[PDB]
């Protein structure tokens, strides 16, 4: 045996996010320094559920003070706890 | 999260030392009565907290779950350093601490949660005038 060297759309949870970060340097370097966008990682899942869910009861947390898309996700949810 | 959850804390070391102020003789007959009426509610209190202990030896138990337990510890303590520190702010001995409770019965009328409390207050208060 010698597998199917893993096809793209099926392979991912890391080489996708490893694809992610790729994208973003290459919109970096398209940019050259004047967009530098970081943060491309961390944490988990549960405990930022948790997060979330204690945002609703007007908690501060690591990430809310007073991929990359997350913080558009997490925007709809931080705007309730406001 | 703790300092959202110490405000019944506060509101506990405030409610005894009221207590253990005013059944002194010099405070007449009704507000000896008002801090009878009160540890009656402290035993509830502390019954809750011992119990969560006593869960908390078999580990499960969370800081959010202690928070979702004490909610109605957190509204009745918080009655009793009212009535605690309305007493002791105006000092009210006799007939005006028993206007002052009868205040407050008609101030939460429409909870019955808080009402019951309080006009249970008033009944035992009202025994020796």
């Amino acid at each position: 045996g010698h597998r199917e060297e893993p096809y793209l759309t099926e392979a991912g949870r890391d080489a996708f996010d490893k694809f992610c970060r790729l994208h973003q340097g290459e919109l970096q370097l398209l940019a050259g320094g004047v967009l530098q966008a970081p943060q491309p990682v961390l944490v988990k899942e549960c405990e930022l559920v948790k997060d979330v869910l204690n945002v609703l009861i007007g908690v501060v947390s690591a990430t809310f003070s007073l991929p990359e898309s997350i913080s558009s996700l997490l925007s709809e949810v931080a705007e309730y706890g406001t | 999260l703790v300092h959202r959850i110490l405000p019944v804390a506060a509101s506990y070391s405030a409610v005894t030392r009221f207590i253990e102020e005013k059944s002194s003789f010099e405070y007449g007959q009704v507000n000896h009565a008002l801090a009878a009426a009160m540890r009656t509610l402290v035993k509830e209190h502390l019954i809750l907290v011992s119990q969560l202990e006593q869960l908390h030896r078999q580990g499960l138990l969370s800081l959010q779950k202690l928070w979702f337990y004490i909610q109605p510890a957190m509204r009745t303590m918080d009655i009793l350093a009212s009535l605690a520190t309305s007493v002791d702010k105006g000092e009210c001995l006799g007939g005006s601490t028993l206007s002052l409770l009868h205040d407050r019965s008609f101030s939460y009328t429409g909870d019955s949660q808080a009402q019951e409390l309080c006009l249970y207050l008033t009944k035992a208060a009202s025994a020796p005038y």
